[PDB]
């Protein structure tokens, strides 16, 4: 059971490392590092923008004095005033011309400017753990506070999931046609390099022409044959290359290997003398020539081939070519054995964006967009006029604040779901939705995704099916700043460089050893084990000065090493594996000393029992599934194994550690359990009367006690989110069927599971009109300054707010079929007035609403039963809810039961052996036996009461009991379950539903019943009714449906000959068409709809003409007939 | 199905069969080949698409 | 902390909830005297929850 303690050490805070809350700590830190220092490397630049003569007269631009300040109220302030929550930026700009001179350097000041007071530019700044943001070091934090959220301009509060970057680490294979396959990938400069470079080439392979094996990209690259760029960029022989390819690999890859040599050579011999650099040239030449660029040739040249591979930027040309020759390789054998290389849907090939980075990229592209406006307007004032001046109002806008503002509205780059606002339905939303990710649009479960990833919670209908994945409570993402990324790359390139003289210059039949995808060495074969151990140990020592380090060594027949750094990458901790040895057995000080040590101590004084993992890593491991499963090995079986996992319950998020035992029932309840869990009404905050939001609200929570760790590191469990009842598992006089439930009404009357709903209003009024001066019967919970007073009830048709247009009141009115009572009333006076008011309500249980457990038995009220109206045990106890027992165990939701008898057992002895409250575990993914929760159970009613007979012993247990029908005083047939249990209320309330019209508004263009519940508008009869009411054979009905209302009608005539609406003159029905063409058509009466009309003048706009004739049938005369019998002759 | 292959192929000049019983349970065909130019080339090919 | 009255028996739970919030006796000699299961488990996990102060005025221009 230690590895249980070891996955609990993890979920506590951990104040060594400067971690309080560690469910969010990941996004802090995401954030933490932008605002303090990428910003300031990024603003802070020092560029050309043009130059003259040659390289000796070029204007400079230089941005610097970068300061950031935070507001000076706190985010309640922002809320109720109404204003908004950001930071503000300002930096200086110099542009000056330089010539170079003989004597030094010439300076010549053209322009300066500064913001050093004004709103230059506004950042989102993040709320953060106890209401508290990294700019402000103060002392004081709000409990039960957790942040993650903005508040926008509109005094909006906004939060954001994770996303998954377009750019992957493995390149993309894809069979164009048949024999005919493309290879596509990609290179971005470091951190370091500002502005970031992009490349993404794509090698081109096709059986039939085995001459055009070429690598390309899209107006930055010439086409070439790879074998002969390598050859050029290496140096080295044709034979080389085949040897070098053809080495570990299948005899049927080694055909196609020989094939393509041959091919290259007959290219190189088609030419009379060959010679690789004149081929080059000549290439780059005709590319010169075929581009209209106005550059020098060799400025051309030296611009295409020094920005080749702009991630191994500053490093020799062989590398490069043996880099080539390693993608070629594993494009080979992804051609013959697709299915054992990484697929594009793999988790193995993707990173993640955190909060931080959406607003590094936009910084980013702001700033590029506003150097470039710059350069563009000194150019055209050049052009026009001379001594080249800067236009200002160019240099005062650089567009980051509109930039920020669309990023928090929900929009970046092709993405439309980063940010929204935040619906404030539960208060473990703000775990839940910071912790998400999503993909770009893929629907099946990967199975890369698991372990990482909780399986259950996934949406379950919608758009967004399968798109939008959540962590484990283990999982994290990595983040690192970019002095700590060099210092860290330096220390591994030192390490092996120094350790590995004599075997890292192999590049034929070698491992090439890569940093970020940047090739630095190749590895003798024979050592390739040791150099992986070595470095692993090493690593967890800190040795690099980081412990998030990845390396993984694939083996298949592709045979690389992978060393990864970089930001945006999943890890977990793993129990380690050494030479055949489960360090965490080896270390007897460890269980003595584990309760005074936090998880960083852990790792500093007892290394090697536990390891960061990341994804890549992961997937290429032995991993052992459990402690228990290794210790039932043989020592050569465990030889074979590097990791060991963590138990089960530590692979589920947040959410789905709300339920209990979710592995004893059937999938689909899992997810509809997770579902649902997000809707609960808990305590959602703490400023109830004092920020004005939409919420719902627990009125006397209760703390759950069986529950998981996970519930209670999170503080989900202090913060409730239902109350303890009793349950009745039976029939009720055939009544609870279909899910409904029976519920008592003195337990409804004494308070059980009230909630209160909150709703905000707001309105805008032109000043006049709030200050004009006339009782109209909407003003009546107005007092004499025109505004509603506090603690009134609003009904259906009331005004808020005084406003009279001018004698006519124009003024909104509230539109809910319930009452509230006015709690706060905020006003703004302005050249507008601005009034914003929050009102309350209770909302005790009624038919219709809505409750389930926490196995996913979810259900509407029914029935509202008196006490006296209910079966009661020997102890005169009836249960507050029932509810009908076949739902059980045809959905097959055991856990619920065991729920049941434990939440029983800790009614009897909640306490321990110390006399402390004591919780009961019963993790979601149990893995503890039945039986020991019933010896757990029956040891608990044994304390209670020593005297007990065996049948009632056995009765407790199992939570069985007689009941007696309260009609008659009379025993049932058999005994019920009958017990306690957590229940939770959800946020589906009738009245919220209601809806109905008798007559109202309509819509102008088609003269119809508008939409909108909250504007009265009517329910639409869709056309598949119609086709039902067709199916009854009633006519009359559905032609009476379809038509417009008898109370519209009017007369309306038409021009039998042109089919034009005759218009009515002086009383006088004509035809203006006709009439002008000297016609007398006949004028008749018509009867259709309005929207017909309309359709048909619509037709007549495109020039078709619509004519309708009409029945003049000849008269007809009853006429007497004989009588017919057709009955049979019998 | 061998002979019919390489009757009609492109990629071959000059061709011979042969069959052979090695022992109760293997057999054993046997071709002589010729390719046109180039030489190494389409033997590359062929022994690829065989 | 707040309810007078178990909701589901409607028994009354005052006096416990006060031997148990002021004067901080243990769990053990509070429920000593409480014997339906229902009000064991209000007294042993009713809470009153975290809550900031009131800003006012409550209507303010
Ligand atoms: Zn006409
Ligand atoms: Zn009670």
């Amino acid at each position: 059971e230690m590895d249980q303690r070891l996955g609990y050490k993890f979920l506590v805070p951990d104040p060594k490392a400067g971690v309080f809350y560690r469910p969010l700590h990941f996004q802090y830190v995401s954030y933490s590092n932008f605002i303090l220092h990428r910003l300031h490397e990024i603003l802070t630049v020092k560029r050309p923008l043009l130059s003259f003569k040659n390289n000796t007269e070029r204007i400079m631009i230089e941005i610097s004095n970068v300061k950031v300040t935070p507001p000076d109220y706190s985010p309640i302030i922002a809320s109720i005033k109404g204003k908004s929550y950001d930071a503000l930026a300002t930096f200086t700009v110099n542009i000056f011309k330089e010539v170079m001179t003989k004597e030094g350097i010439s300076i010549t000041k053209i322009s300066s400017y500064e913001g050093k007071d004004s709103h230059l530019i506004k950042i989102p700044l993040l709320i953060g753990y106890g209401n508290k943001n990294p700019l402000d070091t103060a002392k004081y934090l709000v409990p039960n506070v957790i942040g993650g959220v903005f508040i926008n301009k509109q005094s909006v509060e906004k939060v954001g999931i994770n996303l998954v970057e377009k750019i992957t680490t493995w390149p993309k294979f894809r069979v164009v046609k048949p024999n005919s396959f493309t290879f596509s990938f990609s290179s971005v400069s470091p951190p370091n390099v500002l502005p970031t470079r992009y490349r993404h080439y794509k090698i081109s392979l096709d059986i039939s022409q085995l001459e055009a094996l070429n690598i390309s990209s899209t107006k930055t690259f010439i086409t070439v044959n790879i074998v002969l760029l390598s050859q050029y960029l290496s140096r080295v022989s044709l034979e080389f290359i085949r040897r070098s390819l053809s080495y570990d690999m299948p005899p049927e890859v080694v055909y196609l290997v020989n094939a393509i040599i041959d091919s290259a050579k007959r290219i190189t011999e088609s030419i009379t003398d060959f010679n690789i650099d004149t081929y080059i040239n000549d290439l780059v030449e005709a590319e010169h020539i075929k581009q209209k660029s106005q550059l020098t040739i060799n400025e051309f040249k030296y611009e295409m081939l020094h920005n080749f591979l702009p991630h191994m930027n500053y490093t020799p040309d062989q590398l490069k070519g043996f880099y080539m020759i390693s993608l070629l390789r594993k494009f080979l054998y992804c051609i013959f054995h697709t299915s054992r290389y990484p697929d594009r849907d793999s988790m193995v090939c993707h990173r993640i964006l955190t909060y931080g980075k959406y607003f590094e990229t936009l910084a980013h592209d702001e700033l590029e967009n506003y150097i470039g406006n710059i350069r563009n307007d000194i150019m055209n004032n050049h052009k026009n006029r001379g001594t080249y001046a800067v236009n200002i109002h160019v240099l005062t806008t650089p567009g980051l604040n509109h930039a920020f503002s669309s990023l928090l509205s929900g929009k970046f780059k092709k993405s439309d779901g980063s940010y929204r606002t935040h619906p404030h339905y539960s208060w473990m939303q703000n775990i839940s939705i910071p912790r998400s990710v999503g993909f770009y649009p893929v629907r099946k479960y990967h199975p890369s995704q698991y372990l990482y990833f909780c399986s259950s919670d996934v949406p379950e209908r919608g758009p967004q099916v399968g798109l939008v994945s959540q962590l484990s409570v283990l999982s994290s993402i990595t983040n690192i700043l970019t002095s700590e990324y060099l210092d860290l790359e330096k220390k591994i390139c030192e390490y092996i460089r120094s350790y590995y003289k004599d075997d890292i210059s192999y590049f034929e039949t070698g491992f090439p050893i890569t940093i970020e995808n940047a090739l630095v060495a190749s590895l003798n074969p024979n050592m390739i084990c040791d150099f992986v151990t070595d470095f692993r140990r090493r690593k967890r020592m800190g040795f690099f000065g980081n412990l998030e380090v990845g390396i993984t060594l694939v083996r298949d027949h592709m045979n690389e090493i992978r060393i990864n750094i970089g930001a945006g990458r999943l890890v977990r901790p793993f129990l380690v594996v050494d030479n055949g040895e489960l360090m965490m057995d080896v270390c007897p000080e460890l269980e003595s000393r584990l309760d005074d040590m936090t998880f960083s101590d852990i790792q500093k004084e007892f290394p090697h029992v536990i390891e960061m993992v990341d994804i890549e890593q992961f997937t290429f491991s032995n991993v052992c599934e459990s402690v228990q499963k290794f210790r039932m090995m043989s020592k050569d079986e465990r030889k074979q194994y590097d990791l060991c996992d963590f138990p089960a319950e530590f692979r589920d998020g947040y959410v789905a550690s709300s339920l209990v035992g979710i592995n004893h029932n059937s999938g689909p309840r899992a997810i509809l359990g997770c579902a649902q869990a997000k809707q609960a009404i808990s305590c959602l905050s703490s400023d109830i009367r004092n920020k004005i939001d939409n919420g719902i609200h627990l009125m006397y929570p209760e703390r759950p006690i069986v529950i998981s760790k996970a519930l209670e590191t999170s503080k989900i469990a202090a913060n409730c989110f239902g109350q303890h009842v009793t349950i009745a598992l039976m029939s009720y006089k055939g009544i609870n069927q279909e899910d409904g439930i029976i519920i008592k009404k003195q337990f409804i009357q004494r308070g059980g599971l009230d909630i209160v709903t909150a709703k905000k209003h707001q309105v805008e009024i032109p000043l006049e009109n709030f200050n004009n001066k006339e009782r109209s019967n909407a003003y009546s919970k107005l007092e004499s300054n025109g505004l509603v007073r506090l603690n009134a009830f609003l009904e259906s048709g009331d005004a808020m707010a005084r406003n009279i247009s001018s004698s006519f009141d124009v003024s909104e009115k509230y539109t809910d079929m319930y009452k509230s009572r006015v709690e706060r009333v905020q006003v703004e006076l302005t050249d507008k007035v601005k009034v914003r008011v929050l009102t309350m309500k209770e909302r005790r249980p009624i038919l219709g609403d809505k409750f389930t457990t926490r196995t996913s038995q979810k259900g509407t009220v029914a029935y509202v039963a008196d006490e006296t109206e209910l079966p009661y045990d020997e102890n005169g106890i009836t249960p507050d809810v029932i509810i009908n027992s076949t739902s059980i165990f045809s959905r097959k939701t055991i856990s619920m039961l065991i729920e049941v008898i434990l939440t029983a057992a800790y009614s009897a002895k909640p306490y321990n052996n110390k006399g402390e409250n004591r919780p009961v575990c019963f993790p979601s993914s149990n893995e503890t036996s039945i039986d020991t929760y019933m010896q757990f159970a029956k040891q608990c009613y044994e304390h209670s009461n020593p005297k007990l007979s065996d049948e009632e012993l056995s009765d407790k247990i199992f939570c069985e009991k007689i009941l007696y029908d309260p009609e008659t005083d009379k025993p049932y047939a058999s005994k019920v379950f009958f017990g306690p249990i957590y229940y939770l209320r959800l946020r589906h309330l009738t009245q919220d539903k209601a809806t109905v019209r008798c007559r109202g508004k309509k819509t102008k263009l088609i003269r119809q019943a508008n939409e909108g519940r909250k504007r009265g508008g009517g329910i639409k009869f869709g056309e598949m009714e119609r086709d039902c009411l067709i199916a009854h054979g009633a006519a009359n009905t559905i032609t009476e449906v379809l038509k417009d209302s008898e109370e519209d009608y009017q007369d309306v005539y038409v021009c039998e000959n042109c089919g034009d609406i005759a218009a009515q003159i002086k009383g006088i029905n004509t035809c203006l068409r006709c009439s002008k063409l000297n016609l007398s058509p006949l004028l008749t009466k018509i009867d259709t709809t309005h929207v017909s009309k309309v359709f048909l003048t619509q037709m007549n706009a495109r020039g078709v003409k619509v004519k309708l004739d009409f029945e003049r049938r000849p008269p007809s005369f009853y006429k007497p007939l004989d009588k017919v019998d057709l009955k049979p002759s019998f | 199905m061998i002979e019919r292959f390489i009757s009609f192929s492109v990629i071959v000049k000059e061709w011979g069969m042969e069959t052979f019983i090695e022992d109760e349970d293997n057999i054993r065909f046997t071709v002589y080949l010729n390719f046109v130019e180039p030489e190494e080339l389409n033997l590359s090919k062929f022994m690829m698409v065989l | 902390v707040f309810q007078l009255v178990c909701s589901t028996c409607g028994k009354d739970i005052s006096h416990e909830r006060y031997k148990l919030i002021i004067r901080k006796k243990s769990l053990k000699d509070v429920l000593v005297s409480v014997k339906n299961e229902c009000c064991r488990l209000k007294l042993s996990t009713q809470i009153e929850p975290q809550r900031n102060l009131t800003v006012q005025p409550l209507l303010d221009i």
